[PDB]
């Protein structure tokens, strides 16, 4: 079905916004990634059956984590990124 | 007095036919729409040309144009937008999301 | 290397295991066992029901023309412009040999199946010393 | 605390004219007991009555205005054109009529 | 246009109606902070009638 | 599946930072050097050309490969490679920006025409939102088409101070096509040196005085060293996404029917190799302009054909190539499409039909759609026996199960599933079942416009496929029964399933927050004969009363 | 910095527990009672989880404290015990 | 699949009665009974001379 | 307080910025001749000093930014003559509580 | 290879279906089968599974009629040329929907038998009943002369 | 940000780490130096450690002779603790093997002399870690410490250190 | 080198685990989550200091699951693999093309080409013996190695070494 701007709009009206957090995710895309800790890049390469974590560029085997996306969303990454542009940083810097 | 005389201009307009709705919603409109020291039209461009989060300026077509810019500019955007959070897809601190649920070992220790 | 995949039940092992599709549910399961293998399966028939890349070759066919959203001054521009890489390939032999097979064949009115054996003739060949020119004429018929 | 006293300015206002002694005395004839229950419901349904924190005003507002414009209509101008400039002015005039007094 | 124009604005715990930066729209909201649903159209008792009626 | 579980910290994202890239961030970052136009079937099979389409890059399906980081297919998130350019060429996403600095700084210097000694200019400088600075100072400075060594006389009382570095002059640029020409009147001839020099700028030359710029002028321009760098603002190498971007279709007949992107990027591969083999050999200097403008050209078409109406830029057949702003536009490119809103999972569709016999927290549901419907529970010491039960039942009559989850990430199917009465299940599992009745389940009408029309109900499951709801609520739906159709979104979890039954009820929304009226009440039929009833020249009779008083469910038992 | 929170005195927001939490805790307290945590009042024959939470409210029990933003970033705590549930 | 057909219309209960017997809580002596594979060309038969009766107080 | 008959010439008017901490204000007579207040639309404006001023930022929590603005080159803001940095509070007569505050900053 | 679970055995030697038998939901109805060739097509990259890679026709997977008037014949070009027809019953039901001559559309809310049908006084029970409220506003006069 | 790759060795030249640096801050916003240790120093509190968290449990339940010491911390911790800590008990038979001093009193006494020479922590750590008794053959050893210390210092220090540990 | 600091930790705890006497569950899992463990950041995690008063006090509830998670404030210790310095190690195992010292937990390899090639090895040895006057691979087997460099990775430790120098395998 359809799940449109305006379904959005009146779910923000009443204000579940766990309800639409989990139609956002489990209804559709609900994807993984690991992101770098420095580049704020997508490109981790995780060799999961070792635990290995190497961000290449980066070059740091440490500083991983990895977050829950929707896949569009990471599509639209990719090819903002081949539009030559999006650091994704885990947390606060500016208080 | 232009605020004054802009929701004087929209009640009358919405109250020609079809009253009421009530004040609340009304006055806000016309507060956030002037809320800058100057008129702001809601257009593709009046409103949308504020210091506010990329993602949700470019929720409004004129997006490329806008990314472009965002990253000529290479400014943060703070994520506490309700669209922001919807595209990244984590829980916005909205209506249910304005908190936090903290755990209390003291009330759970005091309640055996 | 290789980096191919087989499906496997990891509690039945009996065989190459005997699965099933579950299509309108988008999973495979391991019939014997019924635990499911693998989620999310892509689309195997919509993507078809949506709408010659190995007659004219590897290199890519560009049927290109006039648009709409432009000037007709511009338009006859980009009709000059556009002939500047008609030279680097042997494509353009290919598609000028096609059409003149296809004058050909749609001339005497034969089956879009003849006509795109003769295609698959000229592309087998194509380019031999045994070939040796004879004026296009003796090789297309 | 001059806030709080100049937002209720109005309900307080419309509560000393409703309990105006002469009127309640005359008119209504309460008790000791339910002029006590009265207050006392007054004062709870009131906090009852307070905008709950946390919720989408803006969208609120939003919707409330879009769906009664819907529903509407279409000299002078107005209806939906003279919406749609006063909304998204804009500056031209189709009607720049002024009163004078 | 309008519903995109007016998403983020937020009562909060502060009684003030802010937008997703914090800048206040409203100070106390709606000029009252009553809510959307509990008012009706009950009339004010001290406006009308002469000056002796009132007083009467 | 269980997603193969990673020791990697999950955290949430807070903060999002744009930029550009530094071309040694992008060759840093990237796998393949991609250098061969064609792609797949090298002899003509499969495992393709070391060029496109993963010798090193996402994968296709059923094959491992991802870089050899073997996440199959659903788990690898593509991973880039690049391309290296002869030429530097720009970007149509900044060909203004490059025209408005270019006309900002003197080049030959690479200094600002204007520095800190007019005070207008100097106010100008403080004053900073971050570009409403940038254009005060794009408009103060296009005049003085020379650049000086000294001007500033009355910052001092009368003295001429020397800051500047080059007493060039400058062009007046004007912007054409796809490039930029110069104009440099100059004035400084024997005469009035009536000569601009029309001569078209290299993307090389403003390269490097592009190269040739502050931190500080930076700063001033509005551009952030670490993210942002003007010339990280011309292209030189350029990034290529991973298959996953742009999938082969696999037409789905016998075909591949290989898709607009990569046949795009194989064209920019020819172009380029084209340019550099003509440059490498004999290069006559009448070729090299326009093969380096098409090469400039098609990189620009890849980027957007939404441009001004010069070109259209279409391949095989009549329908033009989309490029990525017409992938991102308005009306179902990947915003509005697909993160604003898109399809879900878990829903039902059908047309609906009063019903007095339904009181209005409930609907009506199919025995059919509450079949295919399903909702998780975790098995607790609560509801062992009842689960166990239900599953016992098998799929197929209605109070019963479809899948049974145990503790990792197991999905075993209870259709096929011959030890369907061997399962014992255990707790801590989760037992996938149908609708059982009074469930919360959420109520749609399109169009939505306000606060209601996503209402929730419980659900009495009926037969007679259609749904099914009381005649009061209709106003509020807006929804005859003209042959209307509604929609189900069945919640998934318990904080969902609660959040959703205490706000999205409609109990607790008869007062409409809008108009502070209730948007409820009682219509046509009911209120036609709720007149008719109450007249004072009606009554009623013994059996009649009797009846009534029962069909009133609460009712005390006092007559 | 200077600690970002506020002593349990002067607490300047209402001690009238809102919707909004009302729906989060009930549906948290019926998910922990869904994964077989502890529960905290007596049960009579009731099985759903969020009927359980529903009473364990009603006889004000439940183990969680709620955490409110003010818009700098300070904030306040409270007690679910020691606020009062009327709506 | 399980729409039901008019199988279930008249036949009585298949593994079932043909009537419960349970007693009311709400006023003395009162039973409700449930009949199944019936309608009003019972039902209105039933009560109309249990009415007709004049020891019973209440009938519907 | 310098009033002009009509125009200014810029030659007159470049150095009106000169001489800190003295401003110099200008105004039209036919800018003068109705007072703007007195206009029943106009609602109450007062001055806030810079302490209280800081109170309030101190207890509504906001930092110095997030205030609604109003132009310098507002009529009622050259009718107070204020500057930069200033702070007006403004009681307008509102219709569902009376009387109403708000406040606006000078940037 | 990957065939679906359609269970072909409607078909006959020829690779049709036979007229006049029924079909359910999922039941194949035309085989079809790859000619490539070159793929290694009984050698390679498959078992035997021979040269399958099945392109088979299911039916629409609801609707479940009897199968009427079969017939091939060659194409344009002169090909292997196929059309079946199926032929489907279908009864009121709820959801239906039907409209007089002036505009009066609506649907089927339930159904009644005789005996709790209204009935006048020469027992002519009625087809249907419509609700009084959808004259008066509409204004559809014309209807009731009609009637 | 920026990449920041900072290049650096871990020498005694205060050639020191940024990672583990020595002026940190604590939590509580006191300022926290870097505690480098020796290596008898941590054979003493390892042995501290563990006698105060097994009455630590002494109490829950209720509510220098390495030989004995060794498997006597063991079956300690493996009353609680799992028994993968092979390399743990590779670790304090690497203490035992080559700590500078088997009792408490010599490394206090030690400690209780650099308190009062305010020496460079690492430095006079990574000597106290170290078991020897000759400061030039030390500095042959290390000549970042040749570089840094003079060698008459070095074994003034050397000596009334070296007579008061118990010597290998 | 064996280091000392106050460290935070990150630990979920399952809503089962939501009984009274939580407090020392969590002591509990902070030991068997700390002793024995290796990282990157810090290495190996040797054990733990200040067992009172330790720093938990406050927990949030995870909004999808009922997880609770916790931050840890703790005194340890650590070890910090350096590189460039002597360390005294011994040998357990050996290869051909070179012996792997386990200096206490992690084990240091030094390849065959960074022994000294005036060395005098024997290949016809058990352990292959990489001595020249006394430094002959036993059980004990104290070896002066000096760590080239410890490469750090994901949290498995590998360090190299060399002994190309005077008193550098000669103790
Ligand atoms: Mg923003
Ligand atoms: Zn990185
Ligand atoms: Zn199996
Ligand atoms: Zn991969
Ligand atoms: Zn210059």
């Amino acid at each position: 079905l359809r799940f449109g701007e305006m379904e959005r709009d009146c779910m923000i009206a009443h204000g579940a916004a766990s309800f639409l957090k989990e139609r956002l995710m489990e209804a559709s895309d609900a994807f993984r990634v690991h992101i770098c800790g420095i580049c704020g890049l997508m490109t981790v390469i995780a060799k999961l059956n070792h635990n290995q974590f190497e961000c290449k560029g980066c070059d740091n085997k440490i500083d991983i984590y990895q977050i829950h996306i929707p896949y569009a969303a990471k599509l639209l990454f990719q090819e903002l990124m081949a539009m030559n542009i999006p650091r994704l940083y885990t947390d606060r810097s500016r208080d | 007095a232009g605020r004054a005389a802009l929701y004087k201009e929209v009640y009358n307009v919405i109250a020609s036919d079809g009253s009421y709705v009530n004040y609340r919603h009304m006055a806000l409109l016309v507060d956030v729409m002037t809320t800058q020291g100057g008129l702001t039209s809601v257009t593709r461009h009046g409103f949308n040309r504020s210091n506010t989060g990329a993602l949700m300026r470019c929720s409004f077509e004129e997006t490329v144009e806008i990314l472009f810019e965002a990253g000529a500019s290479a400014e943060l955007d703070d994520c506490r937008g309700v669209s922001e959070n919807v595209i990244l897809g984590q829980m916005a601190p909205i209506g249910t999301g304005a908190f936090d649920v903290m755990i209390d070992e003291e009330s759970l220790v005091k309640y055996m | 290397p290789n980096l191919n995949i087989v499906l496997t039940c990891p509690e039945c092992k009996v065989y190459p295991p005997k699965i099933v599709e579950r299509f309108s549910e988008g999973d495979v399961v391991c019939a014997l066992c019924g635990l499911v293998l693998s989620d999310k399966l892509v689309d195997t028939r919509s993507e078809w029901r949506t709408f010659n890349p190995l007659l004219d070759g590897n290199n890519l066919s560009t049927r290109i023309g006039k648009g709409e959203t432009t000037d007709m001054r511009f338009t006859k521009e980009l009709n000059k412009a556009q002939g500047k890489n008609v030279m680097d390939k042997k494509d353009n032999e290919v598609q000028a040999a096609f059409a003149k097979i296809t004058m050909l064949c749609d001339a005497a009115e034969l089956p879009k199946i003849v006509k795109d054996c003769a295609k698959e003739a000229y592309k087998l060949c194509h380019d031999e010393k045994t070939l040796k020119g004879k004026s296009m004429e003796s090789i297309m018929a | 605390q001059n806030a709080q006293r100049d937002a209720v300015t109005l309900f307080c206002c419309l509560l000393r004219s409703r309990l105006a002694t002469r009127r309640v005395l005359q008119e209504y004839r309460l008790t000791k007991q339910a002029f006590d229950w009265v207050l006392s419901n007054i004062e709870a349904q009131f906090l009852r009555s307070v905008v709950h924190p946390g919720e989408m005003v803006g969208v609120l507002a939003a919707q409330s205005i879009g769906e009664p414009a819907t529903q509407m209509t279409l000299k002078v101008t107005s209806g939906v054109p003279r919406l749609k400039e006063i909304l998204n002015v804009a500056k031209n005039m189709k009607t720049p009529s002024l009163t004078v007094y | 246009r309008l519903v995109k124009a007016l998403e983020d604005i937020m009562v909060h715990y502060d009684n003030t109606t802010r937008n997703s930066l914090g800048n206040v729209i409203q100070f106390i909201y709606g000029e009252d902070g009553m809510d959307a649903a509990h008012i009706e159209k009950q009339s004010l008792d001290t406006i009308g009638g002469s000056d002796a009626a009132f007083e009467k | 599946v269980g997603q193969q579980y990673s020791s990697a910290p999950l955290r949430t994202v807070k903060e999002v930072q744009f930029g550009l890239f530094s071309p040694e961030e992008v060759r840093a970052i990237s796998v393949a050097k991609i250098r061969f136009p064609e792609t797949m079937d090298e002899t003509q099979t499969r495992a393709k050309i070391g060029g496109l389409n993963d010798p090193r890059l996402g994968s296709i399906d059923r094959n491992l490969k991802c870089q050899t980081c073997q996440e199959g297919m659903n788990e690898c998130p593509g991973h880039f490679g690049h391309i290296d350019l002869a030429k530097p060429v720009f970007h149509v996403g900044f060909i203004a920006k490059i025209k408005k600095v270019c006309e900002c700084v003197c080049m030959h210097c690479g200094k600002l025409l204007l520095d800190e000694h007019n005070e207008l200019m100097r106010q100008a400088l403080a004053i900073k939102d971050s570009k409403k600075r940038f254009a005060a100072i794009w408009t103060l400075c296009k005049t003085k088409m020379v650049c000086e060594t000294d001007v500033p006389s009355e910052d001092d009382p009368t003295q001429l101070v020397s800051r500047g570095g080059c007493g060039n002059t400058q062009p007046t640029i004007r912007k054409d096509g796809l490039k930029l020409v110069g104009s440099w009147k100059k004035d400084r001839a024997t005469g009035d040196a009536d000569e601009p020099e029309l001569r078209v700028l290299s993307t090389e030359e403003i390269l490097n005085i592009f190269k040739h710029i502050s931190v500080k002028d930076f700063t001033s321009l509005g551009f952030n060293e670490v993210f942002s760098r003007p010339e990280w603002m011309i292209l030189t190498c350029l990034p290529v996404p991973p298959p996953p971007v742009r999938p082969s279709i696999s037409f789905n007949e016998s075909q591949r029917g290989e898709d607009d992107l990569t046949f795009k990027l194989a064209d920019i591969l020819k172009a380029n190799i084209s340019l550099e083999t003509l440059e490498h050999n004999g290069a006559p200097h009448h070729a090299i302009e326009e093969a380096e403008s098409l090469l400039q050209f098609h990189v620009a078409t890849y980027m957007d054909n939404d441009i001004a109406g010069q070109p259209q830029a279409l391949q095989k057949s009549g329908r033009p190539v989309k490029s990525i702003r017409a992938r991102l536009k308005g009306k179902e490119g990947r915003i509005r499409g697909n993160l604003m809103g898109k399809r879900v999972d878990f829903s039902a569709r059908t047309v609906i039909s009063g019903d007095p016999n339904l009181e209005l927290d409930q609907v009506g549901v199919p025995k059919s759609i509450a079949k295919t419907l399903t909702y998780p529970e975790v098995v607790t010491p609560y509801n062992i026996d009842r689960l166990t039960q239900l599953v016992r039942n098998g799929p197929n009559e209605h109070p019963g199960a479809k899948y049974v989850i145990r503790d990792s990430g197991d999905r075993i199917d209870l259709r096929y599933s011959k030890r369907a009465g061997d399962i014992q299940l255990q707790y801590g599992w989760k037992v996938e079942r149908h609708i059982m009745d009074n469930d919360p389940v959420l109520f749609n009408r399109q169009p939505s416009l306000h606060k209601m029309s996503m209402m929730a109900h419980r659900v009495k499951v009926i037969p007679y496929s259609t749904f099914r709801l009381n005649l009061s609520v209709t106003s509020p739906y807006n929804a005859d029964f003209d042959g209307d159709e509604m929609n189900l979104h069945v919640p998934q979890s318990e904080e969902t399933r609660a959040e959703l039954s205490q706000l999205c009820a409609v109990p607790l929304q008869i007062v409409s927050p809008q108009s502070n009226k209730p948007c409820m009440g009682i219509v046509q039929d009911t209120l036609c004969g709720i007149r008719k009833l109450t007249l004072r020249d009606t009554f009623i009779e013994l059996d009649q009363v009797l009846n009534m008083l029962y069909w009133v469910p609460d009712w005390d038992g006092v007559i | 910095l200077k600690e970002k929170a506020i002593p349990k005195d002067q607490r300047a927001t209402t001690p009238y527990m809102t919707k909004y939490e009302r729906a989060r805790i009930l549906g948290t307290r019926a998910l922990q009672i869904s994964m077989n945590a502890p529960v905290f009042v007596d049960l009579e024959g009731e099985t759903d989880p969020l009927r359980i939470a529903m009473k364990e409210l009603a006889e004000k029990k439940i183990p969680l404290v709620i955490r409110r933003y003010l818009p700098d970033g300070s904030f306040e705590d409270w007690s679910v015990e020691e606020l009062i549930v009327d709506l | 699949m399980n729409a039901p057909d008019r199988f279930e219309l008249f036949l009585l209960g298949e593994g079932e009665s043909k009537l419960k017997i349970d007693p009311d809580t709400k006023a003395p002596n009162a039973v409700v009974i449930t009949f199944e594979k019936e309608d009003h060309t019972l039902g209105n038969l039933i009560r109309a001379e249990l009415l007709n009766d004049r020891k019973v107080l209440f009938a519907a | 307080i310098f009033v002009y008959q009509n125009n200014i010439t810029p030659s007159a008017m470049k150095l009106v910025p000169s001489i800190p901490p003295a401003t110099i204000e200008t105004f039209n007579e036919a800018a003068l001749v109705v007072n703007i207040t007195h206009h029943e639309l106009v609602p109450k404006h007062i001055r806030l000093s810079s302490d209280e001023k800081r109170e309030l930022l101190k207890r509504y929590r906001l930092k110095e930014s997030q205030l609604p603005r109003i132009q310098r080159a507002d009529p009622v803001a050259l009718y107070l003559g204020l500057k930069r940095g200033e702070v007006v509070k403004i009681i307008r007569k509102s219709e569902t509580s009376g009387r109403y505050a708000s406040y606006r900053i000078c940037m | 290879l990957r065939m679906k679970h359609g269970t072909y055995d409607k078909l006959d030697d020829d690779g049709l279906i036979a007229p006049g038998v029924r079909v359910s939901g999922e039941d194949v109805i035309i085989g079809k089968t790859t000619p490539i060739s070159p793929d290694e097509e009984e050698l390679g990259q498959r078992t035997a599974y021979h040269s399958k890679r099945d392109a088979s026709t299911p039916l629409r997977s609801t609707e479940n009629g009897i199968v009427d008037q079969v017939l091939v014949t060659t194409n344009q070009d002169g090909l292997k040329f196929v059309k079946v027809r199926v032929r489907t019953t279908k009864i009121p039901q709820i959801g239906d929907k039907f409209a007089s001559r002036h505009g009066q559309k609506g649907t089927i809310g339930i159904t009644y038998r005789r005996e709790d049908m209204p009935f006048t006084a020469e027992g002519i029970v009625p087809d249907l009943i419509i609700n009084p409220h959808a004259i008066p506003s509409r204004m559809t006069v014309a209807h009731l002369i009609e009637c | 940000r920026l990449k920041k790759v900072e290049e650096e060795e871990n020498a005694a030249t205060l050639q020191l780490g940024q990672e583990f640096q020595l002026k940190q801050i604590n939590h509580q916003g006191e300022e926290e130096e870097l505690i480098a240790l020796n290596l008898s120093e941590a054979r003493l509190v390892i042995k501290e450690a563990l006698v105060e968290r097994r009455r630590a449990f002494k109490r829950s339940q209720k509510k220098e002779t390495r030989e004995k010491e060794l498997e006597s911390i063991d079956v300690l911790l493996e009353q609680t603790t799992g028994g993968n800590n092979k390399d743990l008990k590779n670790t304090m038979q690497y203490l035992t093997n080559f700590s500078r001093f088997r009792d408490q009193e010599t490394v206090g006494a030690v400690i209780q002399l650099l308190k009062s020479t305010g020496l460079h922590p690492f430095e006079v750590a990574q000597l106290g870690s170290l078991a020897c008794d000759t400061a030039d053959e030390a500095k042959t050893l290390i000549p970042s410490l040749n570089n840094k210390i003079s060698d008459d210092e070095l074994e003034r220090i050397l000596k009334e250190l070296s007579n008061l540990e118990t010597l290998y | 080198m064996f280091f000392i600091k106050d460290l935070s930790l990150n630990i979920t705890l399952h809503p089962s685990f939501f009984g009274p006497r939580m407090k020392q569950y969590l002591k509990t899992k902070l030991l068997e989550e700390v002793e024995g463990s290796c990282t990157g950041k810090f290495g190996y995690i040797l054990c733990v200091l200040d067992y009172d008063n330790i720093d938990i006090q406050r927990g949030r509830i995870l909004p999808t699951d009922g997880s609770a998670e916790f931050n840890v404030k703790y005194r340890a210790v650590v070890f910090k693999p350096f590189k460039g310095e002597v360390v005294d190690g011994t040998v357990v195992s050996c290869s051909q093309h070179g012996f792997e010292v386990q200096v206490g937990p992690m084990k240091v390899f030094v390849t065959k080409h960074l022994m000294p090639q005036d060395l005098t090895f024997n290949a016809g040895s058990n352990p292959p013996s990489y001595q020249s006057s006394e430094d002959v691979i036993t059980i004990k087997s104290r070896i002066r190695v000096k760590i080239e460099g410890c490469i750090s990775q994901v949290s498995s430790i590998h360090a190299i070494g060399s002994i190309k120098e005077d008193y550098l395998g000669a103790i």
